[PDB]
């Protein structure tokens, strides 16, 4: 079994003794090829440092793979990924950081992915939590932030099968006229899309519009929350998004998933095709040649079970069956774990949400026809 | 007081008139710029420019396209930086997502076949049938076809009702055979063929084009010289019908021109004050200045009355505006110019245009078929 | 997929109505079975009429 050049990126604090727990611990002799690890730690946030190191990666060694984390959520780093991940034309993903954090438009040359799931099917664990919150007022209020019109149609997606009558109030593409147009809000849930700094300023608004107090509901995205150690004080008092896990997931574990889905990766390929490649020519010297790059691994890459969780990355590069986070922040000033959602498969901790006016009516009693 | 401003393209003699452009256009308080070449490795091409441009930190660098291609503009938006394009009649360019910031020197393809929806008037043919390559670029071309199209919907809420459309067919990139494409041309009774693609893509396009005699005559094949370029000429179909870009030959002079909208721009940065200097070190520089934004809403709002180009204009998106296309009529194996829209002005030719049938008699696609099925 | 015969008093009202505007009436059948409906697919999000 070959072992073939990984590159697996460290930014930030890291446990190197432990990543080799992470990288070194095992191969598995189910397979004609072996993992070649590589663990290096480049602290620099320009991306033509990624350009450095990674280039360096191919330069001075010899990758068939690679892999990444950020220490922040910016994602102009993943854009890199993706420029300079198919100009390599070689797979990658973030483990955690913005590199984690997917972007819209995936190139199309590109083989690079990320771990978390699809906007769409985020907005998809938004309404099984919708399930868990057990309530009928929604409403769709969010700003030109990506997949705009995409995530639009997605929520009329969503609620185009759903044959109960739970009222989505409705739609407003978000844009001193924030509070003014916004005011209309009615449903008791505050669920928006756009950037975690452009929901510092709405969050600004949102205090200043008032009508987040209790009794009301708020939901954000994965992304939308952010680091969760992050806490705007406008945000809406323990607001509830879920996400993918910011805690759970281990980091390292990722590791284990990048490392795995290169291997598995090869697993079929390596089995039948037989075809793995080579590292690139140079950064410079790989131009002509580089022609010799085709579809058919990654492609076969695609299907993919990690952990026995499937890792198919999408079409569109989110995970096949992405396990999400039930989540919410808290008024303890942290982000409360609420559960995790594993595909349409979900949990959560409790029978009931977080819970003058009255709380609610039991009037127990008991089904007596007619 | 120099301010850095920054430029791409192929052409070196580019590089000393741009040198050239700093100079004049110290003249139009002081300006300073820096270059780089054209590298065949995408890495070493933006490799190279983080090497120049963050060294340069300028705050928007032209660049061209000697043919997506601007992975060098992906290291702008590492800082934000603004970026200011020429070439690419494709609208992937023209995507915001992807780049926060790009500047089109002049409108892409983007409005081209709706200069023919604008041409709706002009031929007062009302059977929109749609061909297309299937890519993305194009996806959104006929997209915006749909557009423009739908924009007349609205129009028509409030002469014979309107320019209706037909099928809309992305043919598979490299299409080894259009038969199907041309098989569905076949069941049109509309003689009024639409679409752009690349020469490579247009190959089936124009070649098969009457490979069944799906061009015959009267039938109205339209579309723009960006389709019209490359070996589209080699094959060329008898009497085809389509335009050139007003002044879409090189993007020089739009470079010379180009620096004059940019002197109204940094005028505008002399016009503000508390702008951010763009810092040099690409690497120990992790925080994009607010600068980026600040460049949008200025270089944006950069309007110029009148360039060595014509008006200097920019759409929403920032490219051009009411820019012209040259209409060139298909004759004796070559494409004669029949005149010019503003983007709205018709301009007839002074000879007739003649159709790949006969002369130039407007045929009516509309016609009905005896055959009536149910 | 092939010709079978057809005729009714709805489809003869058919004929007539070529029978005022001329057109020569092709008899085909339906491919599926209902009549038709914009309705929804089961993935992609884009309206199908049946």
């Amino acid at each position: 079994p070959p072992s073939i050049g990984i590159a697996v990126i460290l930014v930030g604090t890291s446990d190197e003794v432990a990543i080799k727990d992470a990288h070194e611990k095992d191969d598995f002799h189910h397979l004609s090829v072996v993992p070649r690890v590589e663990l290096v730690a480049m602290n620099e946030t320009d991306p033509k440092s990624i350009i450095t190191r990674i280039c360096d990666l191919m330069s001075d060694r010899k990758i068939q793979g690679v892999v990444f984390a950020d220490d922040t959520d910016q994602e102009a780093i993943a854009q890199i990924l993706d420029f300079i991940s198919a100009q390599t034309l070689t797979p990658i993903l973030g483990i955690h950081g913005g590199s984690s954090m997917i972007m819209a438009d995936k190139d199309e040359s590109s083989m690079f992915f990320q771990f978390g799931p699809s906007i769409e099917q985020q907005a998809s664990v938004m309404l099984n939590i919708m399930e868990e919150y057990d309530w009928y007022i929604f409403s769709i209020v969010t700003t030109y932030f990506p997949g705009y019109q995409d995530f639009v149609n997605k929520i009329r997606s969503t609620i185009e099968n759903s044959f109960v009558g739970w009222e989505l109030e409705e739609v407003l593409l978000l844009d001193s006229k924030i509070q003014n147009q916004l005011k209309k809000l009615q449903s008791p849930i505050i669920l928006l899309y756009c950037t975690k700094e452009e929901a510092t300023y709405i969050f600004e608004v949102a205090n200043s519009v008032g009508l987040t107090g209790y009794g009301y509901t708020w939901i954000v995205p994965s992304l939308v929350a952010g680091d969760t150690d992050t806490v705007p004080s406008e945000f809406p008092t323990g607001l509830i998004s879920v996400s993918y896990d910011e805690w759970d997931y281990g980091l390292p574990a990722r590791v284990r998933d990048g490392i795995a889905i290169i291997t598995t990766a090869a697993s079929d390929m390596l089995s039948e095709h037989s075809f793995i490649p080579e590292p690139k020519s140079s950064c410079y010297n790989t131009h002509e040649k580089r022609i010799y790059q085709s579809n058919m691994l990654n492609r076969y890459l695609i299907n993919v079970t990690f952990e026995g969780r499937d890792l198919s990355f999408s079409e569109d590069g989110y995970q096949m069956h992405p396990k999400l986070v039930i989540i919410l922040l808290n008024k303890e000033r942290k982000w409360e774990r609420v559960g995790k959602w594993k595909d349409k498969s979900l949990q959560m901790k409790y029978y009931v949400w977080p819970r003058q006016e009255d709380d609610h009516l039991s009037i127990v009693t008991l089904e007596e026809a007619p | 007081k120099i301010v850095n401003i920054g430029a791409v393209l192929s052409t070196r003699k580019h590089e000393q008139m741009f040198r050239e452009a700093v100079n004049q256009a110290n003249k139009r308080i002081q300006l300073q710029a820096t270059s780089v070449t054209h590298k065949p490795n995408a890495i070493q091409m933006a490799l190279s420019v983080c090497e120049d441009l963050i060294s340069s930190q300028v705050y928007a660098i032209l660049v061209s396209h000697p043919p997506t291609p601007t992975p060098v503009s992906y290291t702008a938006g590492f800082y934000r930086i603004p970026v200011l394009g020429l070439t690419t009649r494709m609208s992937i360019y023209s995507d915001k997502s992807i780049h926060l910031s790009f500047l089109r020197t002049v409108p892409p393809y983007s409005h081209q076949s709706s200069v023919w929806f604008e041409m709706m008037r002009v031929y007062n043919w009302n059977h929109i049938i749609l061909l297309v390559s299937d890519d993305h670029e194009g996806r959104a071309a006929q997209k915006r076809l749909e557009t423009l199209l739908e924009e007349r919907e609205s129009k028509s809420k409030k002469n014979k009702r309107g320019p209706k459309a037909e099928k809309v067919l992305q043919f598979d990139p490299g299409t080894k055979n259009v038969t199907a494409l041309l098989m569905e041309a076949r069941e049109l009774e509309a003689r009024v063929i639409i679409l752009s693609a690349s020469e490579d893509d247009a190959a089936t396009v124009y070649r098969a084009a009457a490979m069944l005699d799906m061009t015959g005559s009267g039938y109205v094949w339209l579309v723009g010289e960006r389709e019209i370029s490359g070996n589209a000429l080699r094959y060329a179909p008898d009497g085809i019908i389509g335009l050139q870009l007003i002044n879409g030959k090189n993007e020089s002079a739009h470079i010379s021109d180009a620096v004059g909208v940019v002197a109204q721009a940094v005028h505008e940065l002399l016009e503000k004050e508390n702008i951010t200097d763009p810092p040099r070190g690409c690497v120990g520089n992790t925080n994009i200045w607010k600068t980026g934004p600040l460049f949008k809403r200025v270089l944006m709002s950069s309007k110029y009355a009148d360039g060595v180009t014509g008006r200097v204009e920019f759409n929403e998106d920032g490219d051009r505006k009411f820019a012209q296309y040259s209409i060139m009529n298909l004759q004796n194996r070559k494409l004669v110019q029949v005149g010019i829209y503003n983007g709205t002005h018709v301009i007839p030719n002074d000879r007739k245009i003649i159709w790949p049938g006969g002369e130039t008699e407007k045929p009516r696609g509309y016609q009905m078929s005896t055959r009536l099925k149910i | 997929t092939v010709p079978q015969c057809c005729y009714g008093f709805c489809i003869d009202l058919l004929i007539k109505l070529a029978r005022t505007m001329q057109f020569t009436y092709e008899v085909h059948l339906v491919a599926d079975g209902k009549f038709g409906t914009q309705e929804r697919v089961q993935n992609s999000n884009k309206k199908e009429w049946n």
